[PDB]
RNA sequence: AGGAAACUCUGGUGGAGGCUCGUAGCGGUUCUGACGUGCAAAUCGAUCGUCGAAUUUGGGUAUAGGGGCGAAAGACUAAU
RNA sequence: AAUGGAUUAACGAGAUUCCCACUGUCCCUAUCUACUAUCUAGCGAAACCACAGCCAAGGGAACGGGCUUGGCAGAAUCAG
RNA sequence: GUCAAGCGUUCAUAGCGACAUUGCUUUUUGAUUCUUCGAUGUCGGCUCUUCCUAUCAUACCGAAGCAGAAUUCGGUAAGCGUUGGAUUGUUCACCCACUAAUAGGGAACGUGAGCUGGGUUUAGACCGUCGUGAGACAGGUUAGUUUUACCCUACUGAUGAAUGUUACCGCAAUAGUAAUUGAACUUAGUACGAGAGGAACAGUUCAUUCGGAUAAUUGGUUUUUGCGGCUGUCUGAUCAGGCAUUGCCGCGAAGCUACCAUCCGCUGGAUUAUGGCUGAACGCCUCUAAGUCAGAAUCCAUGCUAGAACGCGGUGAUUUCU
């Protein structure tokens, strides 16, 4: 018998199956498409997210009534301290995929990237990478013929690259490493620029500009085993009911005699892959600068970092980046930035964006001052203050 | 922008930091933290409590 | 509000749901008004329609005079005591919940208001502003 | 104290009631809670009824099966 | 109409309706605590049991775990 | 559905369609009694999923006794959605109101080791009628124990031997999939209409429903038993503390959390219906027969989720005085 009064699937089924991922960082699936006409250019990045803040701006949408008047705004913050390019793999195509022919490393590594192949590094003789060094301390050996077969074939490259986990406030020392496509140029350019880049940093001030719509894509905070009232939006079931209300009454009919997948049931909540879209980035800024907190309208010398710091991050001493609302991820965590795949106008994401002030207060409380000289000019001294 | 001062405490209100309250009599108060809003819903008297400017600029202190 | 929106509306946090009784702050003869419906409200299962600021509704007198009582007749919201947050991420809040009669255009029965208002409200319904003594 | 009188009222004492609130206690409404292969072959908890009596109770004593006892439910008569 | 009728103050863990208050009953759920479950050491039952345990349609004692035709099919397993 | 006397100002067919007639469905109610009486837990609601379409709304279209608006009929279409309440045990019904619309139904008349137990459905009891009486009444009322999962499967999540070992980077078979609807301004008081009244596409800003994240802000929560205070009592008094089933109050960070807060929610192709291009048969003509264009909430891809644990690839290091 049919349904009384209706009502929808309670959550999404595209998003299953709900189950810890298969790693902290999560996979990239597409990348953007390819042209030619531009310059070879990287089309994603890796970060760390550190947290969030709040700021003003001035809208701009003819045919709002905040139209040219202030707002506030929820942001959030990742260090993005420039990534070390080591290396580049070749994918070349089949009816049964892309597929990987060769991956070429770089001659010199760092401890951290190799401490990322290696688990138990303390007690380790440290041996990777030795022969390959050795392939290397010639001209070309090994390395020139493997490059220029990939320049041969190949038709799609991607760059590897890793972070500066000790450039970062965290107490990790083993690099997070990574692939990202290039989507300018053609493939003898790809390479041989990434040839140059061999060993290179690479910056947001390359990757990335204001104004542009991302992709934010991460892995969402482990919750644990839980129950279908949180992990599905079920009813609450009613206060006179044995054995349970935080639950589903029904799992299914008579027939078919079976559970159906579609029904809610209890389990892992949280550690998701999650790739949210349409994410304004409105400042990037430099580590290797001071006034990172200041607008054209403040002009108050101070940087991002709050008063006591970031709440489980620290600073912002490398370069960062500031992005309209929330993403998937929380703090200390990895992100993987990525460029869009579609040019989206609509009025939204072509909004000109300038800033007016950062709450740089702290998030440790319910901070007051957003300087400590501010405080001590409320305040006065104190009895600390000899 | 702007910044403004706790009916209770007399503190900078940075945008959206705070709460606001308009009472019938159309008096619009301010408060940086549900710590003076429970205050002042308890009616208490600022002069009397002891960390706020009110208290320490009527007993003459930072002068 | 469809009708008498001269414009939009943002979406305000929502706190008077039907069952609420809310004051009458006109000149019109009531003294409560109890919510039973909102228009533009949504269809979902087991949820109570709730009114906001501006939000248009029908509603009945409970308590006031016998002409206006044991009848529907077309209410304006102009305050909420339910903590909303404006573009300027103000929260903000009255003590009390109050509303005016009107016709379905949205032109008040009633020639006056007792108190204060909310600034979409009287952005939205020009005869609210027109009969408002002050504004927020 | 009032009143013409008839007789009416006021303050106190005093300490009645199959009265009342409410503990012990006797009970056992609701939660249709807990448990429901139990602590338990009928309990645990909170909430409740009543609490100087047509009260509660020990011990002795009488009534024995188509019989007994029953403020009466076909209830009780050694988990029957 | 003492197979009692019609009222009836007071009383009722009686049945029922409405109003004031109140409220997480509810919109709509969230959070916290102790005891559990959980893992360990040690102890250590029971119910139940043709054989066992993947679906669809068919026909069939007219609603199959088994037969028929198909789909499929990869050790051992933990929490629920 | 067929047929069409008639209605429809005139006209059978825009729309209805009597008399007659052919079929379908099993959501009623009968009829039957095949299974089931060494028991298949028996109405409804709540919850929750899924399915059909005989499509209420939404997408695109055709016809009209369609000027416009509004409406009616019909096609592809079940993608998506279909409410809150009053009374009733109710299914159903009837009203109120919003609504884009408030369509019908199935899954053992879905679902009780999922609830509840109003109703029905034991035992107590009351009334009425029937009965000489004990007693009867799908007649009315009131009170009346709702047991067990630790096994298998299914389901959700979670590990995991074996592949020469170990670590890292990847591919992507297959499966899943999601975004939905409305308002306002403008177009425009224009078109259209004698007048009355009265549109539409594009554009902009907003909202409804659903979803996925997040916790800067606000709110909540508070065993931070963090700070302060309060009562009773104990420690000779003070200072400082214990007990009060976390003693009580006010504040309360962190963390968790909220449409009670915030942020985000993609674009290309093939197609249906329909309208058509050339075009014969049928020396004309015809969207069709060969060929062919555009075309939808459709379908498939883009994208998103998992990654075959018996699908694969690339790369690094691969044990000695064992």
């Amino acid at each position: 018998s049919h349904r009384k009064y209706e009502a929808p699937r309670h959550g999404h089924l595209g998003f299953l199956p709900r189950k810890r991922a298969a790693s902290i960082r999560a996979r990239v699936k597409a990348f953007p498409k390819d042209d030619r006409s531009k310059p070879v250019a990287l089309t994603s990045f890796l970060g760390y997210k550190a947290g969030m803040t709040t700021i003003v701006r001035d809208l701009d949408r003819p045919g709002s009534k905040f139209h040219k008047r202030e707002v506030v705004e929820a942001v959030t913050v990742v260090d993005t301290p420039p990534v070390v390019v080591v290396g580049v793999v070749g994918y070349v195509e089949t009816p049964r995929g892309l597929r990987s022919l060769t991956t070429v490393w770089a001659e010199h590594l760092s401890d951290e990237v190799k401490r990322r192949f290696y688990k138990n590094w303390y007690k380790s003789k440290k041996k990777a990478f030795t022969k390959y060094s050795a392939k290397y301390a010639q001209d070309g050996a090994g390395i020139e013929r493997e490059l220029a077969r990939i320049k041969k074939y190949a038709s799609v490259v991607r760059v590897l690259v890793h972070t500066q986990i000790r450039k970062t406030p965290l107490a990790q020392k083993k690099a997070h490493l990574a692939e990202i496509q290039l989507n300018g140029g053609s493939i003898s350019e790809k390479v041989d620029w990434a040839r140059e880049h061999f060993e290179k940093t690479v910056a947001v001030d390359s990757v990335f500009e204001q104004n542009e719509m991302i992709d934010a894509i991460a892995v969402t905070k482990g919750h644990g085993f839980e129950g279908v009232t949180h992990r599905w939006g079920t009813k609450k079931l009613p206060r006179k009911t044995h054995r349970g209300l935080r639950k589903v009454a029904c799992i299914g009919a008579w027939h078919p005699a079976h559970v159906m997948w579609s029904v809610a049931r209890a389990g892992q909540r949280g550690y998701h892959s999650r790739t949210s879209i349409n994410h304004k980035i409105y400042r990037v800024g430099k580590g290797d600068d001071e006034a990172n907190g200041a607008t054209s309208f403040d002009r108050t010398k101070k940087t991002i970092t709050p008063m006591g710091g970031f709440v489980h991050y620290g600073e912002i001493k490398n370069d960062f980046i500031m992005v309209k609302g929330c993403i998937p991820g929380n703090r200390k965590r990895i992100v993987t930035l990525r460029k869009s795949l579609y040019t989206n106008t609509s009025r939204k994401a072509l909004e000109e964006v300038s800033l007016k002030w950062i709450d740089t207060a702290s998030k440790f409380g319910k901070g007051r001052f957003q300087t400590p000289a501010e405080k001590h000019a409320f305040m006065g001294t104190l009895k600390k203050d000899l | 922008m702007k910044v403004e001062i706790d009916s209770f405490s007399g503190a900078k209100i940075y945008p959206g930091r705070g709460t606001l309250f308009v009472r019938g009599d159309s008096k619009i108060f301010r408060f940086q933290n549900s710590k003076s809003a429970s205050l002042f819903k308890q009616r208490k008297n600022p002069r009397r409590i002891a960390w706020t400017v009110l208290f320490r600029k009527h007993h003459k202190k930072g002068i | 509000s469809g009708n008498g929106a001269q414009g939009t509306k943002f979406r305000i946090s929502l706190g008077l749901p039907v069952g609420a009784i809310m004051n009458c702050a006109d000149n019109s003869g009531a003294r409560n008004l109890y919510i039973i419906a909102v228009k533009g409200s949504g269809s979902r299962l087991n949820r109570l329609p709730a009114a906001s600021l501006g939000d248009m509704v029908m509603a009945t007198v409970k308590k006031g005079k016998p002409e206006l009582r044991k009848k529907v007749m077309p209410a304006i919201v102009v305050r909420q005591a339910k903590s909303w947050r404006r573009r300027d991420g103000v929260f903000l809040y009255f003590e009390d919940n109050a509303g005016v009669i009107a016709n379905p255009k949205g032109e008040m029965k009633g020639s006056a208001i007792t108190g204060p208002v909310g600034k979409e409200c009287a952005d939205l319904w020009p005869r609210v502003a027109s009969n408002s003594g002050v504004v927020v």
